[PDB]
């Protein structure tokens, strides 16, 4: 999971 | 927004769609290319091809279970492109590049047409 | 094999599937969550959820146009997850994390359950 | 396009  | 994103989600979705294709699950159309038949999901075809997008948004053609392609279309070129649609991988070879590019132009698959033109330009 | 790969293909496919959902094109099922209704593509639901995979591979349920979820399921939690399925983006907030995790456990969406458990553990 |  990432900060888009 | 303040959303988080799962990097591999799109790839995992496509992998699962390809597993459904391999087991013939919920396929809703047959694409006829001369003597060959290819089963697929209309939504996936539309998501990959400008030609299938136009066909299945047509109020009459959207309900067809069989689509016949132009007789000039090569079944191997179509097979390679159908595999690309469901996997992101393109089996581009010296022996098939001309048929693949001609099929991608007909199917309106711009990125495939672009890499074919580049690979051809490099060999001239 | 000797294939080449188009990095953005899976993402572009999912973006197009979401455009079809937004315009209600080729959606083939309604998911009922209490008083709310959500239209979607069976193939996309199956590709994202262990529960929908089991439902639509069932020889009888595969033909249903309406699926009613358990009444304990929260429509907002379902909406957030349906958006995630079609975009890879999860709108996870302090106010919705419990409903989102409960819905992801029911829908069998393992990666969503994992990030919810981690975000909850960080706030305790 | 890349070599996967
Ligand atoms: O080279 C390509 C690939 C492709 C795919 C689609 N498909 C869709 N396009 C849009 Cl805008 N919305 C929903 C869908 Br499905 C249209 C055109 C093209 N040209
Ligand atoms: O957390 C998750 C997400 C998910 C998706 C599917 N979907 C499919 N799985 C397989 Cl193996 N083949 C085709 C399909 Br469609 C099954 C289980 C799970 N559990
Ligand atoms: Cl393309
Ligand atoms: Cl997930």
């Amino acid at each position: 999971w990432v900060i888009p | 927004d303040s959303c988080i994103q799962f990097t591999r989600h799109a790839s995992d979705v496509l992998l699962n769609l390809n597993r459904l294709r391999s087991r013939d699950i919920l396929t809703d159309v047959v694409i006829v290319v001369s003597r060959e038949q290819f089963r697929a999901h209309k939504t996936v075809l539309m998501a990959c091809s400008g030609l299938f997008y136009s066909i299945f948004t047509d109020q009459l053609k959207c309900n067809l279970s069989v689509i016949n392609l132009d007789p000039e279309i090569n079944p191997e070129g179509f097979c390679i492109l159908l595999d690309f649609m469901y996997t992101s991988r393109l089996n581009l070879r010296e022996g098939n590049i001309m048929a693949v590019m001609a099929t991608a132009m007909y199917l309106q698959m711009e990125h495939v047409v672009d890499t074919c033109r580049k690979f051809i330009k490099a060999s001239e």
